[PDB]
């Protein structure tokens, strides 16, 4: 009963899950060796077996060893079954072609399968939980080639995807332009709603927020992860208004291709400020439409919002959450389409947001996450089909492509799908 | 686990990688009597990258070493980690090449080359999921321009798909120990172009002025030139070795490296480089570490980066460090700098993080640029070619091993076409 | 009363013995000297003396002495009766001429006079369980001298046989296609159930289910004395569905020359996982019908079900059996034929199956034996009758088996009966 | 319990013989001495194979000691093991066999044999159960050749169902010691074709191309190359003196080696075989015994199994060691060498396994080739044969012994006959 199968793929979504189940783990009251000391609030996530361990609900892949036998060996060791954390042999190098074609075909058939083993102990599993790179080899090439199997083997289940998409300025290879446009099929096929999260967006909320001068990767990754306990904090809990997998879809996603929300968390705020301010539902509702708080570097004040999930978790109550709304809907910078007269699906959890003890993040009695479907997203993929454009040109990096089995028309036909996609947000916002 | 397998040629490419076995040793923690000795199971969990296990836990290292003399076998064996090498991998002839690349190709070297191939094969096939090679050779001079690209090429047809990845010791004019340098590094470069996936060019001459101008050595030697060569040697495998917040295997550097497949004539450098008397006075922080791994004067190729524009950059980064702070500064040089970085990519710059930084420092970054300003390099060699060719001076030695004028015509050619690829981005 | 008298031939039978021997020993708590600290549990497998000695009802028999002096050295020297330990001078050779007619001549009838003063201590025998190698001199040409006699002198008494068959690719001899054809006459007209084993299909268990890398054969033993365990564990202990030895035959075997089933157990698990699994019922019947957990080289895919004995032990209740069934007759590529619309004889029985201390295969509540005729072994037959054939053409060993009494058109007559055998299965299947 | 009774015949097949009686005495844990000094109770579970107890635990070999000449009994009883024989067991003629084999057969021999047999007839009725008679000899010269193969014919009359088993060394054109060493060996190669059980075709060409190819001796000498033969001859004996995962008899070896009756002309192995000064560089495991076991290197005769396919080859290992992994090993050779064994046998290798390696080492292989490529070992003496007979060269030292000149055309026929049954199955 409402579980979610939970897919890590490739650095990114693997170290993202080392902040998720870091965070699952605490918040369920379970011990890194999986043991429970002392009710189905577990179940979303934790099998349990017979000698009363927890097992996590998940899948961890990489083609390259060194990420996964990091897991294999830290604190989380026993806490996975050895079988659920698979590894290749060679590295995709930042190369979608080795990760779909080439090095993919010798592992997808063990992830499927383990996929599968999953699946058969579940009762009414609820969806998928798909976290990725859309830069990286793995990341684009792998998870795009298990969606589409995902597709044809679970096509009624919901696959909902957690992406760290390109940024403005900041990147960490050349060709993550190619490997991010020949994604774009993936998300637009075979994906139900698809969450797109910024490294310099989230680096910059960190520095105004948290007071955190210079972040790693692990202060993202316990952001990111905040986030999905959040999105399923109403399958996992009680609340005053519990928000299904498959409800939030139909609040969320206008039309079919249409299911590209921003993300957005409040209060993200470091322990030494929040004494000094109330953090009030609105507040904490009103942080939620500031650009300062947005996790894509795009403006939502250029778009018209479309639709807004505001899933409060904590000491909230629904007498506070529609004055606050009221004053959203007061406010003429914060634009809704003309065909949404109603805008807001509104989600209420009594379960306040988990602290992890070694985290830059305040214990607080409330948050909300905002899930917002806007037009403004369309120019975080205009500024990334600007990039792909320059080198297309040239063909310049495309013989790693061709060479590792891919067709070269492949790029043309994957950035004629995004001008379509592109195309579908301008035109719904009229 | 993406194991190597190295090879050293000719008297430079075995005092680079003599010199390279010791860096590494160093950091695996192991013994010059082959023992592990190390502190820390992250320098145990990768020992496969460069070593084999044998019985009572000594550790062999997975090297070849060729030579026509038996000269340099002897100074490697007989020096401070010369115990560790596998005896029946010493392959080697009994009389030197003469400083001739035909020697080395033709007649001494096509001798020996069938009884490299098949210790070559031996390591291999012994190997669990070989990466690549990783080639120590020089170009001037016989054994490793000559002898080297004939055993580039004989693996290459043996090993189409793995990394060909090699360290290239190479002519220039101020510095300089032989009359015959541009004949041998010409017939050399012809195929180091065709058979690579990654050919690293080193200098001596930036090398001193590295020990001059940024160390203040008074009286390097070629001892210190062969530390600093393997310090970047030791680098750009650094991420299949060590844990990372970015990880880069060598191919992942080739993906992002090469834009079109011939431009793989890369440029090494290494961060932090101090005078031991300085050390004290210096922030080996992630800007510090940024504005001296960017400057001209780091460089291990003596090509000025100023006289062209870089179509990639790898900063390859060790240590506990911000991602926010290295992918700012890595913006930060290109868009300050962006006149000396092709406009036709949106970002130059590749970035890898590995979490464990070189014995005893807090922080280190191993550079590597592929700058078009390395036309200069190719074409002060075929302008010193072109002046003794024209001529045929020194050409008997050549054509006496068989070799035809024709291919000295053909090389040269093939050097100006390289030229012309890389000044064409220009 | 329930009695077996336990025949191990050759190398294959004594090692397989005392890995049989070692298991029996634990699971009815009996010292390796044969006392017994502190039910009649242990009446089928051992005879009681008056001292509180309990002696095992078995035979063990090699035509040469390593192996036999051995068990006469090691830990179980003070278990057996040392005139029931029986040894020749001279090696069989891998030549079953010198096992049948040369050399086994002159041990038989100290070997049945064994028998018969083992059967005249037994009251209601129920049968007898022979071990053997099918590629051996010892193994085919002893034990087809032996069933030959047992024919006879206890022509009622059931004869169940457990045979290491040789390999699709892995053999330790040339002549091994040669004993084996030459052994069928044996299994045909003088044995009621044989259950064929393959060395390649458990080595590539070990690899796949224990993670053993590199088993010998002591890990493959410790497998085969565990299924004989299972089958027997009705005879020995109280459960919800005792099955007794001929109630067994009597759903397994169709026809009368059709009594080959395969055999697996599951769950053959490691301690690294059997604690992240959960080992259900539905899971480990679900496992008896997975290619990947057969003892014999064949697919079972490639055939059709004639019957299946599900041979429950451990914690199981027939509500689990029922429903579990229940999926494997709704799965289409488990193919029974359309002559047995009920297909399952089902056993349960409520004693854990027992660890061997030194044993890589984990503690686990449950396992199932599954015993199963179906007509896909016949290509483990059309395999080795292609190896026969290729060195018949030649005459090719033959003057080894000529040389030592036997006659030239045997081999032809042999060749032959098996065809006539891999006929019967081919022709029931439709 | 499956005695066997040696036989050792002349100086070669006394000095292979005097250096087998050492390892086996190594092995067993019996002192110079003869009394009993070793660690296990394994060593002396199985000691009456080669030895009879006799008062005070003493242990007496059960070898017979041939020759025609007193000083190879004078070095073998004056040697490091030469007091363990019984003194009754040395038979010996005054006036040797001068090289020839007329000698050996019918003259000198011929008046020994009878004061031989009747030795071999007290040590055969001291057996319990006797398996077969292990005859080590020469195939060059006079006595091992002819007087080694009228004992043969005589105990092959005698005993007609035990296994008879020979290490023979003989002749090649570029080690050789005697003019006359062609006839004698194709005089006495027509005994061996009919009568044995098993021959082990062993060469001192190759006996030395192990010595410096593969050990690295600088000087070899007879007894290091009687050193490789005796490990040998160990080796396929192993698994009647010491318990195993897989059993193999003398005829357990012969039922699975020889597929018809005439061709058992075998061709033995040793491994591992490593350098002196490189043991602790390679790892001893069964891939590693494998890649050196199956290799034209280190097979005992100077035929390259390249030339012809193997009927059978038996792999007798001995250590702790994994059966998947022998399987596993013994069908990967078999498949990717597949042009060099014959397509009419569906397996051509026989395993054994013993639970005992040789002291010092973790494990070891003994590999016995059966290959058509034995034909050229055959061939090259059959060519010196002939270009020496057509001239009737040396034949009044043969026909003065009253030979015939048609004995010498009936041996060279049945030499070819030898030959073209090899050849036909190639
Ligand atoms: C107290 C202190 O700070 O000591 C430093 C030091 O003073 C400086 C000057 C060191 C020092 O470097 C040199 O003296 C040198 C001389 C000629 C050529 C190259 C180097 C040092 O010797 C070098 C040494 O580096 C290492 O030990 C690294 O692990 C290095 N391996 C070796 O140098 C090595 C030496 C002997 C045997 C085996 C290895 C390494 C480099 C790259 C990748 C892996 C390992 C270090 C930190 C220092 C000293 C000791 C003074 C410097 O080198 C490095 C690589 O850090 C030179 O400029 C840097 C900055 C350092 O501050
Ligand atoms: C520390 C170490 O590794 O010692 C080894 C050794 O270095 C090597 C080189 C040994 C050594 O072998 C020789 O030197 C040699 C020289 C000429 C001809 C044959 C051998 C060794 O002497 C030989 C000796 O082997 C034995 O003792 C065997 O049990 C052997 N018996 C004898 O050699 C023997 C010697 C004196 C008296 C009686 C017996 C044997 C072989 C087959 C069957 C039964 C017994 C061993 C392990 C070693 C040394 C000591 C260096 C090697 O031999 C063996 C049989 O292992 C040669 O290649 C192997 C690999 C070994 O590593
Ligand atoms: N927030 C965050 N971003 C990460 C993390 N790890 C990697 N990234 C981002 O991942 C993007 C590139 O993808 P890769 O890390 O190369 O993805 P990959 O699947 O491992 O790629 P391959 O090595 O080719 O298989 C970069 O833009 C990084 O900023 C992490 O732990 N947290
Ligand atoms: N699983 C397993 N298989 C074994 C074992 N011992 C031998 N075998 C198999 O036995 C088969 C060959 O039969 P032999 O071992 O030679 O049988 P044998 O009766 O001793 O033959 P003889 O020596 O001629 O009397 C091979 O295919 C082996 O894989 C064992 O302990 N376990
Ligand atoms: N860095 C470095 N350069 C060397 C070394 N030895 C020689 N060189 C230089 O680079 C060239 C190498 O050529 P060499 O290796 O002698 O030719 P080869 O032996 O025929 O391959 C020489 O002319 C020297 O200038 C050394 O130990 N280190
Ligand atoms: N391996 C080995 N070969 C020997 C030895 N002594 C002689 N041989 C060689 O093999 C041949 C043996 O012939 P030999 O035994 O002298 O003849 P015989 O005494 O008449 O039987 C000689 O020509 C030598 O080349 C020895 O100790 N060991
Ligand atoms: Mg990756
Ligand atoms: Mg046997």
């Amino acid at each position: 009963m409402r579980e979610c199968i939970s897919i890590h793929v490739g650095q990114a979504g693997v170290q993202i899950g080392n902040a998720c189940w870091e965070l699952y783990c605490l918040e369920h009251g379970i011990q890194p060796d999986g043991q429970m000391p002392s009710d189905d609030s577990f179940n979303t996530f934790f099998s349990e077996t017979g000698a009363g361990k927890h097992v996590p609900r998940a899948v961890f892949v990489d083609l390259e060893p060194t990420v996964i036998d990091e897991v294999r060996t830290g604190t989380y060791r026993q806490l996975f079954h050895p079988e659920q954390l698979i590894t290749g042999k060679e590295d995709a190098a930042n190369n979608y072609a080795r990760g779909h074609y080439t090095i993919g075909k010798e592992i997808i058939d063990l992830v499927l399968d383990r996929i599968r083993k999953l699946a058969d102990q579940c009762t009414g599993l609820q969806g998928f939980l798909v976290f990725h790179s859309f830069g990286g080899g793995t990341g684009s090439g792998f998870t795009s080639l298990l969606m589409e199997r995902l597709s044809v083997d679970y096509g009624k289940k919901s696959k909902l995807e957690f992406s760290i998409y390109p940024a403005p300025q900041v990147s960490t290879a050349v060709v993550e332009p190619y490997n991010s446009i020949l994604t774009t099929h993936t998300t637009l096929e075979h994906s139900d709603c698809a969450f797109m999260v910024d490294n310099e967006a989230i680096y910059d909320i960190c520095r105004r927020n948290l007071d955190i001068e210079r972040p790693t990767y692990t202060n993202l990754n316990r952001l990111i992860s905040q986030i999905v306990s959040s999105i399923t904090a109403s399958l996992r809990f009680d609340g005053a208004l519990n928000v299904d997998l498959t409800e939030f879809q139909t609040n969320l996603v206008p039309y079919p291709r249409i299911h590209f929300p921003l993300a957005t968390y409040a209060p993200v705020i470091s322990a030494e400020k929040a004494y000094h301010e109330q953090l009030s539902v609105a507040e904490i509702t009103n942080a939620c439409f500031e650009p300062a708080n947005q996790m894509v570097k795009c403006d939502p004040r250029h778009g018209k919002y479309m639709a807004c999930c505001l899933l409060y978790r904590g000491d909230v109550v629904p007498k506070d959450v529609n004055a606050a709304i009221a004053t959203i809907k007061t406010k003429r910078s914060i634009q809704f389409v003309d065909w949404c007269p109603t805008g807001f699906k509104v989600g209420i959890n009594y379960q306040p947001p988990t602290v992890v003890p070694g985290g830059d993040l305040a214990k607080v009695q409330r948050a909300v996450c905002m899930l917002s479907n806007t037009t403004a997203i369309a120019e975080a993929w205009a500024r990334l089909d600007h990039k792909f454009d320059l080198m297309y040109a040239k063909r310049a990096f495309v013989h790693w492509y061709v060479g590792e089995g891919m067709e070269e028309g492949e790029f043309s036909e994957a950035r004629e799908d995004m001008a379509a996609l592109e195309k579908d947000y301008e035109e719904v916002g009229v | 686990m993406r194991e190597i397998v190295h090879i050293q040629a000719g008297q430079c490419g075995n005092q680079i990688g003599a010199k390279f076995w010791e860096v590494i040793s160093d950091e695996h923690g192991i013994d010059p009597t082959g023992s592990y000795h190390g502190d820390s199971d992250l320098q145990l969990e990768r020992i496969n990258v460069y070593y084999n296990e044998a019985a009572g836990n000594k550790y062999v290292p997975r090297a070849i070493l060729v030579d026509l003399e038996p000269g340099t076998m002897d100074s490697v064996r007989s020096g401070p980690f010369g115990q560790i090498f596998r005896p029946d991998n010493f392959v080697f002839g009994q009389s030197g090449a003469g400083n001739n690349w035909a020697k080395g190709h033709y007649t001494e070297g096509a001798e020996l080359v069938d009884s490299v191939l098949d210790v070559v094969r031996k390591e291999s096939e012994s190997c669990d999921c070989l990466q690549g090679f990783q080639l120590t050779h020089s170009l001037g001079g016989g054994t490793g321009s000559g002898m080297g690209t004939l055993l580039i090429s004989k693996i290459r047809e043996e090993y189409p798909d793995r990394i060909m990845n090699t360290f290239s010791v190479m002519p220039s004019p101020k510095v300089s120990d032989t009359v015959v340098e541009p004949y041998n590094a010409t017939l050399s470069v012809h195929q180091l172009v065709e058979n690579t996936d990654e050919t690293y060019s080193i200098d001596n001459e930036a090398l001193y002025d590295i020990c001059f101008r940024t160390l203040k050595l008074t009286t390097p030697t070629y001892g210190d030139l062969n530390h600093l060569v393997s310090a970047t040697m030791s680098g750009v495998t650094t991420c299949l070795r060590f844990p990372g917040q970015l990880n880069a295997d060598l191919r992942k550097l080739a993906v992002n490296m090469v834009p079109f497949p011939r431009l793989h004539f890369f440029m090494p450098g290494f961060a932090p480089l101090t005078s031991r008397g300085s050390q004290q006075y210096r922030a080996l922080t992630v800007p510090e570490l940024t504005q001296q791994m960017f400057d001209s004067k780091n460089m291990m190729a003596a090509c000025d980066p100023r006289h062209g524009r870089y179509l990639t950059v790898a900063a390859i980064f060790r240590g506990r460090m911000s991602m926010k702070e290295v992918d700012e500064q890595m913006l930060n040089v290109q868009n300050k700098n962006s006149s000396y970085f092709v406009e036709w990519i949106p970002n130059n710059v590749k970035t890898a993080v590995c979490d464990i930084p070189p014995r005893g420092l807090k922080m280190s970054a191993t550079f590597i640029g592929n700058s078009t300003a390395i036309q200069e390099l190719f074409k002060r060699i075929s302008e010193q070619f072109t002046a003794m060719f024209r001529r045929k001076a020194f050409l008997h030695w050549y054509t006496g091993e068989g070799m035809d004028e024709m291919e000295f015509t053909e090389a040269e050619s093939n050097m100006n076409d390289l030229v012309s690829e890389y000044q064409q981005y220009q």
